[PDB]
């Protein structure tokens, strides 16, 4: 990529954090669910003073609603801002047992200039590997039914969500021009290197919504 | 209505939480407890670790 190397080339010295995160969830509807192609996407930064501490709490929200499911992501930090840009949906609007594909992404450097992490001795990479929390959040809408290791915390709905299988990462965004990195967070549930793959090829068969940010 | 499929492994600070509420639910495979941090996103944590149990006595307190 053209603003990438040139980035990369001329910030070798620091640290930018870089979380993505690829997630298929298994969809399953109510007998009333009554098929839709609608899409809410959403991205809420907040930030929040603790008690005891110097440091505030800073959170990016990821939402997605589609096919009956509603999806939360949100990674929060002590002292460190990481900003989502982006969240992409692929889906099918069917009655039909199928798959949910999510994306979501931070703010890329070089587009717009995140915090440098390994600043005052790397203070930052410290926060983020001591406090960093990610919590993944999965319901069924308003669906009714009859009656090294990144720590993270799944929540799901079990009668809209027959499976879950998601590959997370929280990495140096310049570590492809880097022997070794201090920033290198990784996550999985079930076949992470799946729906890495799988992922990228959805756009054939469903629909796909997304939102992205405003660069500066 | 909801089941933790996956934990929160380290200890996170009283401080940082707020709220707490149990799941002994049929439905969900494994027992849990969900913690609400004060940014309104709930955790999940694993009962059987003595770090969530001393959390749930600080909040009843
Ligand atoms: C997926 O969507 C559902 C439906 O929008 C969300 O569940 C609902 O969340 C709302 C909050 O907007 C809950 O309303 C609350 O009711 C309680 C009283 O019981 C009150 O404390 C609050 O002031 C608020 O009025 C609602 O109970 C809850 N459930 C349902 C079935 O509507 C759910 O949060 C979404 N899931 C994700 C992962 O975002
Ligand atoms: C999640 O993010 C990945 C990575 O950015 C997205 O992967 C991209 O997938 C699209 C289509 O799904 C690929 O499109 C390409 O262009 C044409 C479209 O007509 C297609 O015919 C080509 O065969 C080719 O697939 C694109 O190459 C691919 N990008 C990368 C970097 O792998 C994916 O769309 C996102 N998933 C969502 C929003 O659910």
């Amino acid at each position: 990529s053209e603003e990438k190397a040139n980035f990369c080339s001329t910030h070798n010295d620091e640290v930018y954090a870089r979380f993505r995160l690829q997630m298929r969830v298994g969809v399953r509807h109510s007998p009333l669910y009554t098929p839709s192609n609608m899409c809410m996407l959403d991205i809420e930064d907040s930030v929040e003073d603790i008690e005891e501490s110097t440091e505030k709490e800073y959170a990016s929200t990821a939402t997605g609603e589609a096919a009956g499911v509603n999806v939360s992501v949100a990674l929060v930090g002590e002292g460190v801002s990481i900003p989502f840009s982006y969240i992409g949906l692929g889906f099918n609007p069917s009655l039909e047992d199928s798959y949910l594909y999510v994306n979501v992404s931070s703010r890329a450097p070089w587009v717009k200039q995140t915090s440098d992490l390994s600043a005052n001795g790397g203070w930052g990479i410290k926060q983020v590997l001591e406090k960093e929390l990610l919590a993944i959040q999965i319901g069924c809408d308003n669906q009714k039914f009859p009656e090294a290791d990144i720590d993270f915390s799944l929540l799901v709905d079990p009668r809209c969500v027959t499976s879950v299988d998601l590959h997370v990462e929280l990495r140096d965004a310049c570590i492809d021009y880097k022997q070794e990195s201090p920033l290198s967070l990784k996550g999985k549930y079930g076949d992470g290197e799946l729906v890495k793959k799988e992922i990228k090829d959805v756009g054939k068969n469903h629909n796909m919504c997304s939102l992205n940010l405003n660069p500066g | 209505v909801t089941c933790c499929y996956n934990f929160t492994n380290r200890k996170i600070s009283v401080q940082r939480l707020a709220s707490y509420r149990r799941i002994t639910s049929s439905k969900c495979p494994k027992e849990a407890v969900i913690f609400k941090t004060i940014v309104a996103k709930e955790i999940c944590a694993d009962p059987k670790q003595k770090w969530v149990q001393d959390s749930m006595d600080h909040l009843d307190k």
